[PDB]
RNA sequence: CCUUUAACGAGGAUCCAUUGGAGGGCAAGUCUGGUCGCAGCAGCCGCGGUAAUUCCAGCUCCAAUAGCGUAUAUUAAAGUU
RNA sequence: GACGACCCAUUCGAACGUCUGCCCUAUCAACUUUCGAUGGUAGUCGCCGUGCCUACCAUGGUGACCACGGGUGACGGGGAAUCAGGGUUCGAUUCCGGAGAGGGAGCCUGAGAAACGGCUACCACAUCCAAGGAAGGCAGCAGGCGCGCAAAUUACCCACUC
RNA sequence: UACCUGGUUGAUCCUGCCAGUAGCAUAUGCUUGUCUCAAAGAUUAAGCCAUGCAUGUCUAAGUACGCACGGCCGGUACAGUGAAACUGCGAAUGGCUCAUUAAAUCAGUUAUGGUUCCUUUGGUCGCUACUUGGAUAACUGUGGUAAUUC
């Protein structure tokens, strides 16, 4: 039945922030293997065809790719079905825009156009410190990413933002109470505030505090916190609506008092 | 009101690179020379059957 | 007398004269009476209806819509 | 196996318990006779989706107010109605929900208000008319003698563009029929 | 839908321990008629093919493996693709014509079998039930959706699909069509392709003969060329065996087989000798009644067609209780103790000619109340001596004129006879030993009545030829000329046929002379063999009379063929032309063995 | 049935061969497959038998003597050209090489050459 | 195929609605002919033995309606698990 | 730029483990154990933990809170019908997991298979033969026979989804 | 919609069932104008299968002496398109069915600090040499067998 690895993936059983219908067809693009997990991340096909409307099928997608016009943290990929995933860089110089897939309130990612200068760094969440042969200090981040000789002061969930061009951490800030952070999982994701808490449980699952910019106060793992800035202050640019979770009364109120229909 | 979608291409030659072949013989620059899928089929599984130069199928059919 | 069992059975047929439909030798599908096990109305010892003679309904040959095939 | 359809569906109405009650059957008789309708289906669905309207209604009504689930589905509920005109504005809360009754959904019918303001000379006229293309409800040309009017729709009724009754050529019968002073009385 | 019984001999089936539950589990026994006569005895288990309703019961309440379940095929609207009329023949269903192969169908006299390749060719609409005014069309196209014919009937109509058929007789249009000499080569479809054709197939001997001047063996080499020379895609050969001999037949076969290729349906009518192995790819059996209704089964490979059809009782989906062993005369029946005296004669060596054939007869022994056949390919004087013989020409040079009054069967069967058949019936009259003869000859399972009274000109090839063998036994003579019976008789016919004029003209002490190409009736017609050798209209030696043997292993070494027998059926079939299997029989001069 | 070397006897036999014998070639990477084969002493029961000349003898025989060669196909590798032609280690291996004739009637005159590897 | 559209295309006799029933449960006839404990009906109680509201038919009427009847599995009725 | 490559990390997994959850049956009350049953020490083997298997010891382990044995017209679940409140019945079936390719068994290649659109044997069927030999697996799509109360075309196309 | 009705008696009040009532899903009977949607050899035989098809694959970038075409003159890594064959990869996915299976599968929950992982992404790449060896395909030519993708 399974005597190897699938590789087909079932248009029913795909992730739902990908927001997909159920009457095109039986199947789903299917990630390849990359930096992101598959449950967490987003095809190229699907950001092109989908939410841009740039293509209309998946030829039109595949013959856009095969020009060596979409940059995937400058590098130039040439898959469709690549994960790009969170704190990424979209760029298509041939008509100079960039984006960055972020999470925006309701869990599922945002179209965040960004200037081109602020298109140059990303920032990454570190996963792991160990140490190689003759004592050189490693990192791994939440992309896969490996850097060699960190300054010694960097810990694990602290946040680094690298330049894409060369790697070269430049700049770090540190998981602290009083900290700007993102959650990027669970039932809060989307959601921005500051920490204000850490509850430990040695040997599961610590939990941590979250308390948004208007007295809502929610926690979630430790393992879905991505510190942002040092606090009250972005180091990225933020979407519309700043992760604030307005209730469905309230976004009644607002749809409706403002008239929101056309232009 | 009726209602469908329509493209202008900025050439000649985009218009004959891109655009799904069975799009263009809508208007004669394209043509599917072709006969039929199981001829296509019954074909490729006799040619299966003889190893080295396939004269018997690559020419005689 | 049933074909997948070989188990013998007593039959209703049920109209006005509706027993010169069948002969001898004939198969025909039955069906249950109505009661899921028992006798139904007056009749002693009887369980199941006949509701096709010959891949034709006993309605139809009661009717005159169809007619046997001999 | 796997295929791109969806199999979602469902029953509109419920047929009653009780098959052969004469005051159901003459009471459901006056409701056909009165408003034009087909069949008792016609009857069945309408009790139906009023029998689940008030099912809502009294789910809602048992959980405490200030409940923020309360509050959100019976302000949509309520609109809902209102929308249709089913409802006075002055009232607009769930406790004059259980006083509706069938003949407030039937009265908001098309065929119903095609007659009530005045296009037709019967609700048996006015199903044969709007079943028959001649009823418009803004641009559109509406075929079916059950849709539901909205509150804001009711000012547009009035007669297709392309029809004898306003505007229109003149139909297959005064076309032999004049072509009778032509090819019936001049060429046969 | 279909009648069902049951067979029941099977794996070591004993009612010695059966206890005989067959007859306790059965409706039509216990209602008083005989239906399962079987009790504890040493008997196989009886069963009869009438009697039983079918109903399964037997089957299910027998402890041993005895008891099965088989179906009698019958017409109920099987989709009867064509009728004719009231009470007259129709075909239920067609295959589909397999591309770039030789699809083949195997079948008897009556059913259906021209009736599919016109059909198919698209000359004639299919009636596919009750009559349509015109013939339309869009009946087979609406009545076959989902099935591959759609499309291929789509494509008839197109005029992108040309089909070829071969004319079922030679004999029927030596009338109306008419080639003038040189010119019949240059009116062909194509010139560079003549050549290699008439090289492969030998017409190199007669292309510039006079038109008229040729035999029946050239007149189907003529044939087969301008079907062939003709560019198409279908192609249909109704039974391009018919009155070839064997090494004719072979190269015939092979020139087809030179045609399969390059995307080219091709169907061929094929109760045809046994050559299968490299000759024919697929193979489709024939069904039904011959009179009445036919069908075709699904596309069989031929050697699992001709064998399952041979043995009869083998088809896995589906079957008939006919097709007995057919092939031969395994019936050995030989006994002469009446032949206390015998009338014999002396002919002189006459040797004649007309324009261009060379004859020549050596004096030999003419024997009487036994028979004597003669062989060879076509155009060595076979019927030219036979009519001199019963007298032409050349009273020159001695010749004894027949004082005997002489039976004649030609080959050459196109009467001019206004009336019917009932009439020539009367001319020649049955005024005779009215028993079975003709009764024993065909009575119970051909209807002769269909050849008492019929049209003579819609008649079919087999009725024709038997028309032609009544012609003969019923004149008074005392000496037999037959010529080519086999000809549009398929296995059993042609057997019975010869058979019949074997012990007909037995036991009344007469002498007939054969003309035979099927070696099967060269065998089993004669004890005694004269050999025709030479090359055809240059010099033809009739060879010195001999005995059987010797005779037909010195003629068939000059063809280089042999024969196999068969353990099982006792079917001759051919070798390949060379054979670990044929080797030894070629050198040692047997070609065929258990005398 | 062919014959097939250290099969030692004079009768037929079934083995299970597999890639890199005689007698068989694999469909599919890593199959095996049981074949029948004749042992390698020679017997009276053979159709062929399969003779090389080594050493020639007096007269020429009618038949296979009276011919002549070909060069057919010239060497293709560099290494091979040079040891063929007796070159140097500095001698300009990209002339000795090889032109095929052609000349097939209807087309104009030609030569060819195969690419040098290595 | 649908949708959009030409040109033809209705007098009601055909461009013809069926499936079950009319003692009770259970909506609807003590109307007329035939049979006479027979034929048959009838889930249950029960109809038929010469003046049948139940059988066989004609007429009329009732129910749901492009659907309606029957056999079986199962749920509610069952507070008879 | 392409390709290739030892090692580490990442991704996609796979495997082995923890806690809790199961239909009927007592006309199933005791079951398991040199033919490993429960544990201890040393090893063999395995990708690794482990009676997984071997040698030597100990006499243990489960059960009325239903063990052990038997039946199931039993694949599990997300779910479906009915339903005042509680419940009852169904889930072969389009998504997730498992198992199988006539029945058992043994292997090659490979990162990954005890693979059957691979191979090797036995059993049961069955095909061709020139009788020496050769070849097979529709519970894939169409189609056919049989079984039955019971279930469709031997169609067109890679234009969409992948 | 949290509902009942006929039947034991000469009549009454009960227990208690049989029958009626409504849905749901398999079959079958009679009948069928329009339009949208769409289940469909599971039940029984995980019984047997004629025929056709369902798995293949090349970019500028592994090997081009097929005259298979073909060039502006030839091959001096040698033109260019390129059959065949060697090589690399995939064929362990998908599709089908529910026979086996009762702490087994499976579900929620956790653990690999007790393991393996083609590929993807990121890290790592320095303790005769201006380039070595022979040998098989395709191709050419001779064959064997009733017969095969021998
Ligand atoms: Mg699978
Ligand atoms: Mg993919
Ligand atoms: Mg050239
Ligand atoms: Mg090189
Ligand atoms: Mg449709
Ligand atoms: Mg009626
Ligand atoms: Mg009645
Ligand atoms: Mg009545
Ligand atoms: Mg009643
Ligand atoms: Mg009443
Ligand atoms: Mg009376
Ligand atoms: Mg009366
Ligand atoms: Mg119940
Ligand atoms: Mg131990
Ligand atoms: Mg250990
Ligand atoms: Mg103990
Ligand atoms: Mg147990
Ligand atoms: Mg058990
Ligand atoms: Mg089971
Ligand atoms: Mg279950
Ligand atoms: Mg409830
Ligand atoms: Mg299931
Ligand atoms: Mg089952
Ligand atoms: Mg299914
Ligand atoms: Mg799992
Ligand atoms: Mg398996
Ligand atoms: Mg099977
Ligand atoms: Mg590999
Ligand atoms: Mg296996
Ligand atoms: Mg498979
Ligand atoms: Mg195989
Ligand atoms: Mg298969
Ligand atoms: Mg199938
Ligand atoms: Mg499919
Ligand atoms: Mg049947
Ligand atoms: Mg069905
Ligand atoms: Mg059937
Ligand atoms: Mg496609
Ligand atoms: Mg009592
Ligand atoms: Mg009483
Ligand atoms: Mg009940
Ligand atoms: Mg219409
Ligand atoms: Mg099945
Ligand atoms: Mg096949
Ligand atoms: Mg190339
Ligand atoms: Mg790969
Ligand atoms: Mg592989
Ligand atoms: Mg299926
Ligand atoms: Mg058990
Ligand atoms: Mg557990
Ligand atoms: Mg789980
Ligand atoms: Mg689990
Ligand atoms: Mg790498």
């Amino acid at each position: 039945m399974a005597r190897g690895p699938k590789k087909h993936l079932k248009r029913v059983a795909a992730p739902k922030h990908w927001m997909l219908d159920k009457l095109t067809s039986v199947f789903a693009p299917r990630p390849s293997t990359g930096p992101h997990k598959l449950r967490e991340c987003l095809p190229l096909i699907i950001f092109l065809r989908n939410k841009l409307k740039y293509a209309l099928t998946g030829d039109e997608v595949k013959k856009i790719c095969m020009q060596r016009f979409i940059k995937i943290d400058g590098k130039v990929r040439a898959d469709i079905t690549y994960p790009a995933g969170f704190m990424d860089v979209i760029s298509i110089d041939k008509t100079g825009e960039n984006f960055r897939l972020i999470y925006d309130t309701k869990g599922r990612f945002a179209v965040h156009r960004i200037t081109p200068e602020e298109a140059k760094y990303k920032l990454c969440k570190v996963r792991k410190i160990f140490v190689g042969t003759k004592g050189i200090p490693h990192l791994v981040t939440h992309d896969a990413r490996t850097i060699r000789y960190p300054d010694p002061l960097i810990k694990m969930n602290d946040t680094i933002q690298i330049d894409l061009e060369t790697g070269k951490i430049t700049d770090f800030i540190k998981f602290d109470t009083g900290n700007l952070c993102m959650v990027t999982g669970g039932a809060n994701l989307g959601r921005i505030g500051v920490i204000t808490n850490r509850e430990r449980h040695p040997g599961s699952f610590d939990v941590v505090h979250v308390k948004d910019a208007n007295g809502n106060s929610f926690a979630t793992r430790l393992s879905n916190i991505f510190v942002i800035g040092k606090g009250n202050k972005p180091w990225i640019s933020l979407p519309r609506g700043k992760g604030i979770r307005l209730t469905i009364a309230e976004e009644r109120d607002k749809r409706l008092a403002a008239k929101q229909s056309s232009g | 009101k009726t209602t469908g979608f329509g493209m202008i291409y900025d050439s000649l030659d985009y218009a004959k690179k891109n655009e799904p072949k069975h799009r263009l013989a809508r208007h004669g620059l394209y043509e599917k020379k072709k006969t039929s899928r199981k001829q296509r089929k019954e074909r490729k599984n006799r040619m299966k059957k003889v190893r080295g130069t396939a004269k018997a199928n690559v020419g005689a059919g | 007398q049933l074909i997948k069992n070989g188990k013998k059975i007593t039959a209703f047929v049920p109209n006005d004269g509706c027993l010169n439909f069948i002969e001898e030798n004939d198969e025909v599908l039955v069906a249950g009476f109505g009661r899921k096990g028992h006798a139904v109305g007056d009749i002693p010892g009887v369980r199941f209806k006949v509701v096709k003679v010959a891949n034709v309904s006993l309605l139809a040959l009661y009717k005159g819509k169809k007619e046997r095939p001999r | 196996m796997p295929v791109a359809r969806s199999w979602v569906c469902r029953k509109t109405y419920v047929t009653p318990r009780r098959p052969f009650e004469k005051s159901r059957l003459d009471q459901e008789l006056k409701l056909i006779g009165e408003y034009g309708l087909r069949n008792k289906r016609e009857v069945w669905r309408v009790k139906f989706t009023l029998a689940k309207i008030r099912k809502a209604a009294r789910e809602l009504l048992t959980l405490d107010e200030k409940d923020p689930r309360r509050l959100f589905e019976g302000n949509a509920l309520l609109r809902r109605l209102v929308r249709i005109g089913v409802l006075d504005e002055g009232k607009m809360k769930l406790d004059y929900i259980l006083g509706l009754k069938i003949e407030d959904f039937l009265e908001r019918r098309l065929q119903t208000q095609v007659f009530k303001l005045g296009l037709a000379k019967s609700i048996h006229h006015a199903r044969v008319l709007i079943r028959q293309r001649h009823i418009r409800v803004r641009k559109q040309v509406v075929n079916i003698p059950s849709f539901i009017v909205r509150l804001d729709s009711q000012k547009h009724i009035d007669f297709s563009l392309r029809s004898p009754y306003g505007g229109g050529r003149p139909g297959r019968v005064k076309r032999k029929n004049a072509k009778k002073g032509q090819g019936g009385a001049g060429a046969g | 839908k279909l009648t069902r019984i049951a067979i029941v001999n099977h794996d070591k089936c004993k009612p010695k321990k059966c206890r005989q539950e067959c007859k306790k589990s059965c409706p039509v026994v216990r209602m008083g008629k005989l239906c399962i006569e079987v009790t504890p005895q040493s008997k196989i288990a009886w069963i009869s093919e009438t009697l039983c309703i079918g109903c399964g019961i037997c089957i299910k309440k027998c402890p041993f493996g005895a008891l099965s379940i088989v179906n009698l095929p019958s017409n109920l609207e099987k989709e009867t693709t064509h009728r004719y009329c009231a009470n007259a023949f129709k075909l239920h269903r067609l295959p589909i014509p397999r591309p770039g192969e030789v699809l083949g169908l195997v079948g008897t006299n009556g059913i259906g079998k021209s009736t599919a390749l016109k059909i198919l060719a698209g000359k004639q609409k299919p009636n596919l039930g009750k009559y349509d005014d015109p013939p339309d069309w869009q009946e087979i196209l609406t009545y076959f959706r989902g099935s591959e014919l759609q499309n291929y009937f789509t494509k008839i109509l197109e005029d992108d699909l040309k089909a070829i058929i071969k004319p079922q007789y030679v004999d029927q249009i030596p009338k109306a069509a008419k080639g003038t000499v040189g010119s019949i080569l240059d009116r062909k479809d194509e010139t560079k392709t003549q050549a290699i054709v008439c090289q492969q197939l030998d017409l190199t001997h007669l292309k510039e003969r006079n038109v008229e001047d040729l035999s029946g063996g050239e007149l189907q080499r003529f044939a087969c060329a301008v079907v062939c020379i003709q560019k198409a895609d279908i192609f249909m050969f109704d039974e391009p065996s018919s009155y070839l001999d064997v090494k004719q037949r072979l190269k015939a076969a092979i020139t087809i087989r030179s045609l399969i290729n390059p995307d080219r349906y091709i169907i061929v009518v094929e109760h045809d000798l046994s050559v299968l192995d490299y000759l024919s790819d697929f193979i489709c059996c024939l069904y039904g009644v011959p009179s009445a209704y036919g069908v075709v089964t699904m596309p069989f490979s031929v050697r699992e067609g001709i064998n399952i059809f041979l043995d009869g009782y083998v088809p896995t989906e589906n079957l008939r209780f006919r097709d007995a062993s057919l092939v031969f005369k395994v019936a050995e029946t030989a006994n002469e103790e009446e032949v206390k005296k015998m009338c014999m004669y002396k002919y002189p060596g006459m040797k004649k000619k007309m324009g261009e054939f060379e004859l020549a007869i050596v004096a030999g022994e003419f024997t009487d109340s036994e028979i004597m056949v003669m062989l060879g390919e076509n155009g060595t004087g076979k019927t030219t001596f036979i009519r001199m013989l019963a007298g032409r020409l050349k009273p020159d040079e001695g010749g004894e004129v027949p004082v005997l009054n002489v039976s004649y069967k030609p080959q050459k069967i196109s009467p001019k006879s206004t009336g019917s058949v009932r009439q020539l019936l009367h001319e020649k009259i049955r005024d005779a030993y009215t028993h079975p003869q003709f009764v024993t000859d065909v009575m119970k399972p051909l209807q002769i009545e269909n050849i008492i009274d019929q049209e003579v000109q819609t008649l079919s090839g087999g009725e024709l030829q038997r028309v032609a063998l009544a012609l003969c036994l019923g004149k008074p003579a005392d000496v037999y000329l037959i010529d080519e019976p086999s000809a549009y008789l398929d296995s059993e016919q042609r057997l019975m046929a010869a058979r019949v004029v074997k012990r007909f003209i037995l036991h009344a002490k007469k002498t007939a002379f054969v003309v035979e190409h099927d070696f099967i009736m060269a065998t089993y017609l004669a004890d005694r063999v004269i050999v025709f050798d030479g090359i055809p209209s240059k010099n033809t030696v009739a060879n010195s009379p001999q005995t059987l043997l010797a005779g037909m292993n010195k003629f068939l070494s000059q063809l280089e063929i042999t024969f196999r027998r068969d353990p099982n059926n006792y079917r001759p079939r051919i070798n390949k032309l060379n054979s670990i299997k044929d080797v030894e029989q070629k050198k040692s001069g047997n070609y065929f063995f258990l005398d | 049935f062919p014959m097939k070397q250290g099969v030692l006897t004079h009768g037929r036999v079934r083995l299970l061969l597999s890639k890199g014998h005689s007698c068989y070639r694999p469909r599919r990477t890593g199959e095996r497959k049981r074949k029948s084969v004749r042992g390698c002493i020679v017997d009276a029961n053979l159709s062929v038998l399969n003779l090389v000349i080594v050493k020639k003898g007096e007269k020429d025989i009618p038949g296979l003597t009276d011919t002549t060669v070909t060069r057919r196909l010239g060497p293709k590798r560099a290494s091979r050209i040079r040891k063929l032609f007796n070159l140097s280690k500095e001698d300009d291996v990209r002339q000795y090489v090889v032109r095929k004739p052609l000349n097939k009637e209807g087309k104009k005159p030609r030569t060819k050459a195969p690419k040098i590897q290595r």
